[PDB]
RNA sequence: GCUCGCCGGAAGACCAAGGGUUCCUGUCCAACGUUAAUCGGGGCAGGGUGAGUCGACCCCUAAGGCGAGGCCGAAAGGCGUAGUCGAUGGGAAACAGGUUAAUAUUCCUGUACUUGGUGUUACUGCGAAGGGGGGACGGAGAAGGCUAUGUUGGCCGGGCGACGGUUGUCCCGGUUUAAGCGUGUAGGCUGGUUUUCCAGGCAAAUCCGGAAAAUCAAGGCUGAGGCGUGAUGACGAGGCACUACGGUGCUGAAGCAACAAAUGCCCUGCUUCCAGGAAAAGCCUCUAAGCAUCAGGUAACAUCAAAUCGUACCCCAAACCGACACAGGUGGUCAGGUAGAGAAUACCAAGGCGCUUGAGAGAACUCGGGUGAAGGAACUAGGCAAAAUGGUGCCGUAACUUCGGGAGAAGGCACGCUGAUAUGUAGGUGAGGUCCCUCGCGGAUGGAGCUGAAAUCAGUCGAAGAUACCAGCUGGCUGCAACUGUUUAUUAAAAACACAGCACUGUGCAAACACGAAAGUGGACGUAUACGGUGUGACGCCUGCCCGGUGCCGGAAGGUUAAUU
RNA sequence: AGGACCGAACCGACUAAUGUUGAAAAAUUAGCGGAUGACUUGUGGCUGGGGGUGAAAGGCCAAUCAAACCGGGAGAUAGCU
């Protein structure tokens, strides 16, 4: 549920938050936790390779099952949990053999719900099947790109993929971007959409909230000097240039995709 | 006011010590140059 | 067993001072200059064999050498090792 | 030596870092010390640093470093696997009293504790590089229970006052005691037990996880403090006695209670929130191979051992960083009394100092302050500076507003002391006694004693009672920027930058993009509700026309056009 | 609850005076801003010179910055003094 905050202070006036009373209030499941330290956008040369990364809250990593490989064995959703590593919520599920895992929580999943993966699984949200067994016209998420690799597409909060056609060994998928892509029919998918669809309705409200998430300030190129950015310079506010990146590449409309290896799988670009 | 030299023995040895100089071929050339000049003190080590 | 060559090397000199005299005449402790590499066990064994006295315990400290000036030239004296050797209350060394 | 003054959340005390003998004693005064110097952090000589328990070393890991092979690169090298290092973090154990000129949780006295090697005894399934548990973790808030500690009373010893009074409801001094061991309380968490079964835990497991029954209703864990013992001891005012007058010998009374009370402890707790909060070992446990009347394990006892290095001294500073005995800089610990909300401020305690040229004089002028007739911004670029305001409670408070604000708007009233209510109230705390009790660190009752605001009435002094220190000037119109933030270290703090929000655009994951001759790495252990770039810059009402030019995107017929042939 | 309010520690640096062969190669005094946060701070680590880092001032990178420092080419060149 989205709640607007009362304007008790200027940093609070514009805040809109997403409060979900159904998320676990305790600690995460420890055997499925790992460490992950922050990079600051720095690679192994120590150099910044992505700008505007740094700080923010310390976060533990939750091992999430994207493969969904325990087929034939039903699992019950123990609970829903907050995951700081992603926009979607996760679900702690317990298998009939005593194994516990984390999965992406699809829309409508609640504690006590039952899920299953495999060719034999029923066609209902949360179940994972090969798309060759999934009917054409279905809404799926956590979609594999290579058989056995694990879900890579439609993982963000509220996202989903539409199975549009099936021809031979390949399904055609409509992705959130609007792209039409070919994937092998033996690739697995999970039925339903990713939950937490109201994630995009939150308003941060203040600069500090973005700082909490590890985002550092963006300085406009025009605000710099010519030595620093192609947009820099000028007595007062001047632009008079075609907009480019800090490295000199046109940044309003110029296409940058060049992958002839995967061109053949695209039926239609997003436009 | 805070001046530039803030002494720390551990940092001094890790930056300029004998083993730091020997870890790289350029540091070994520093040691060779100082030996050829006849320095009484090769490094900050002692 | 520490060998007798080592034991004869370990002890260097008796230490003479007001504190040493007070230690001997109050707590039955002899103060000795010993080898820089001498351990407490070695000092105990050496004192026990060469002075024929039963030893209670050995305390040791390393004495850092002084920087001195000789003829307006700067030198340093050697570090040495001091041992407080407490005898067993009836020994009279 | 006596007096005076200054600091006292420090200008006291203890450290880390850094320094390295500056520490103590004797001796000297050339130079050094902004003067003299008999003095010194100066010269010279001698002395001084004592550890199973403090710290390091050591075991364990973070970031990160290095890195057998290896992958990559003209060479040099780059990256990285297995590993191995790397604390600022995790991992056993000692306290009190005494002592030196100078060390002390290290020496001595008393009383402890930990880990390991053996050996004797008793019992006995042990076994890891593997499994599980544990270690192991955020912010904010709230309160109870405590303690350190303080105050008063009681007690013991002493006093009867240089000037009116002072045998009393008077004055002064002391009124301390640890670790350990036993007990197990306030609080906090958790349902326990037995039986059978199993697609999970890289194999096994009796461990963990899962399932199903029966059974019992209290079982376990954790945990401040208190109490007892430690302690017939130690310490202890003073008293008696030496001095080579700097310090030391003997002896020793009381040593209690009530109240107040933390920012310390219970508490790595509890409540709540979102931004969702290390790792590994030690430790517990489970088995595998295997050992298998051996080894090994558990328990008890005796014995041995616990090495090595540091330990002086300064440490907000004359010893460190600043060329100086330099108004500078420097992380952690402790936190007395009166007033006070307070770690502010004033004055004091313990403790420490008067800042290494003095002595006069009492011109101009400079600096830092006090006061000022009448006027009151006339000054000036400008109210710059100064002056002024200033507390608590209560009454009261406009436009406008995004309904939160504006607001402490503005403005006004009360304020000391004494007595009464009430010889100390409301509240808080709570002894004996009394009864009961799943019997103790229990419950109920009862209020003694202690502490103790605030109000009203009556009075009373002064020019003045928030009397000192301390401690908002206020209102109106208008530009800019929404706002908190950031910035030209050292002439610019702003209207500049950022910002939440908006838009365009790229990007289908071996993503775009960035650092890399490369291998790789970041993006991201993310996946279009995501990520990068660009512009704009909360919010409200909005954002019109132009694609001719430059760019970008799409097209592919035609013309032209490279290597090649 | 809060990038909430007043206000010490702590962090900063808006005004004035002093000082300008300084007590000080950037401070002192009186006022001033933030003071639970986009806060501050200890220890250690990483990024290297056409490179880094930059809530962007050409700021900062050891009192040095529109291209650090050190050594070398090197006695660069200097129609200039
Ligand atoms: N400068 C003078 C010092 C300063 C420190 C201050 N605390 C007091 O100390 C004394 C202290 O008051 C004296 O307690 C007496 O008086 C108290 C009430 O006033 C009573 O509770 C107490 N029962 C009574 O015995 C004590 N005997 C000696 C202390 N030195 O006077
Ligand atoms: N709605 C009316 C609001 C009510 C609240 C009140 N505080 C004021 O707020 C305004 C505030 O006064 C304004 O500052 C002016 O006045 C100050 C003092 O004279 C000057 O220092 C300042 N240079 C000058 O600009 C400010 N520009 C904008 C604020 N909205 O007017
Ligand atoms: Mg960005
Ligand atoms: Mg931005
Ligand atoms: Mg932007
Ligand atoms: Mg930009
Ligand atoms: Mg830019
Ligand atoms: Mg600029
Ligand atoms: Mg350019
Ligand atoms: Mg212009
Ligand atoms: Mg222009
Ligand atoms: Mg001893
Ligand atoms: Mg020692
Ligand atoms: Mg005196
Ligand atoms: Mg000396
Ligand atoms: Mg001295
Ligand atoms: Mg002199
Ligand atoms: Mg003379
Ligand atoms: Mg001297
Ligand atoms: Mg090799
Ligand atoms: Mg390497
Ligand atoms: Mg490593
Ligand atoms: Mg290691
Ligand atoms: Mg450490
Ligand atoms: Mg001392
Ligand atoms: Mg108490
Ligand atoms: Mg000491
Ligand atoms: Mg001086
Ligand atoms: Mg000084
Ligand atoms: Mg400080
Ligand atoms: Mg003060
Ligand atoms: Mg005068
Ligand atoms: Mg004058
Ligand atoms: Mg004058
Ligand atoms: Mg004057
Ligand atoms: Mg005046
Ligand atoms: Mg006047
Ligand atoms: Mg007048
Ligand atoms: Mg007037
Ligand atoms: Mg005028
Ligand atoms: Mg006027
Ligand atoms: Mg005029
Ligand atoms: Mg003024
Ligand atoms: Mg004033
Ligand atoms: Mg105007
Ligand atoms: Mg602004
Ligand atoms: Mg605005
Ligand atoms: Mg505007
Ligand atoms: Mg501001
Ligand atoms: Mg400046
Ligand atoms: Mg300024
Ligand atoms: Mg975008
Ligand atoms: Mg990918
Ligand atoms: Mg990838
Ligand atoms: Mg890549
Ligand atoms: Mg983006
Ligand atoms: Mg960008
Ligand atoms: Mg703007
Ligand atoms: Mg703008
Ligand atoms: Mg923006
Ligand atoms: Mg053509
Ligand atoms: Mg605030
Ligand atoms: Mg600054
Ligand atoms: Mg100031
Ligand atoms: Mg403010
Ligand atoms: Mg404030
Ligand atoms: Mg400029
Ligand atoms: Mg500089
Ligand atoms: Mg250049
Ligand atoms: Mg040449
Ligand atoms: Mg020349």
């Amino acid at each position: 549920a989205v709640v607007k905050c009362k304007p008790t202070s200027p940093g609070r006036r514009h805040v809109v938050k997403v409060v979900n009373p159904e998320l676990h209030k305790g600690k995460p499941f420890a055997p499925l936790l790992e460490k992950n330290s922050k990079s600051g956008g720095r690679n192994n040369n120590g150099r910044i390779t992505t700008r505007h990364i740094g700080g923010g809250h310390k976060q533990a990593y939750r091992i999430v099952d994207f493969k969904r490989n325990k087929d034939g064995i039903p699992a019950v959703v123990e609970r829903l949990e907050y995951d700081p590593n992603r926009s979607a919520n996760i679900a702690l599920v317990l298998y009939k053999d005593g194994e516990r895992r984390y999965i992406l929580a699809p829309k409508g999943l609640k504690a006590g719900d039952q899920i299953q993966s495999g060719v034999d699984a029923a066609i209902k949200p949360g179940n994972t099947l090969p798309m060759r067994n999934i009917p054409v016209g279905s809404t799926v998420h956590n979609v594999e790109m290579k058989p056995g690799k694990g879900g890579q597409l439609a993982r963000s909060a509220g996202t989903y993929v539409q199975i549009v056609a099936r021809d031979g060994a390949y399904v055609t998928l409509r992705l959130r971007s609007g792209e039409m892509r070919k994937v092998e029919a033996d690739c697995r998918a999970t039925l339903g959409e990713v939950g937490n669809a109201e994630h995009m309705l939150r308003v941060l409200g203040k600069a500090g909230a973005a700082r909490w998430r590890g985002v550092r300030p963006t300085v406009r190129g025009t605000a710099m000097n010519p030595v620093d950015h192609p947009h820099g310079g000028g007595e007062g506010r001047n632009f008079g240039k075609h907009p480019v990146t800090p490295w000199g590449v046109q940044t309003k409309g110029k296409k940058t995709r060049s992958n002839k290896r995967t061109d053949k799988f695209i039926v239609r670009r997003r436009s | 006011m805070k001046r530039t030299f803030q002494p720390s023995v551990l940092k001094r040895n890790r930056s300029h010590g004998f083993r730091a100089r020997m870890a790289t071929k350029n540091g070994r050339q520093v040691l060779a140059r100082r030996r050829a000049k006849g320095r009484a003190r090769l490094t900050v080590s002692k | 067993m520490i060998r007798e060559e080592r034991l004869l090397k370990v002890l260097r000199a008796p230490h003479v001072s007001e504190k040493a005299s007070t230690a001997m005449e109050k707590s039955n402790t002899i103060v000795l200059k010993v080898a820089k590499d001498a351990t407490k066990a070695e000092i105990k064994a050496a004192v026990q064999k060469l002075f024929e006295v039963e030893v209670e315990v050995v305390n040791t400290l390393v004495v850092k050498g002084k920087v001195k000036r000789h003829g307006q030239r700067i030198g340093r004296r050697s570090d040495w090792k001091k041992a407080y050797v407490t005898l067993k209350e009836g020994q009279n060394l």
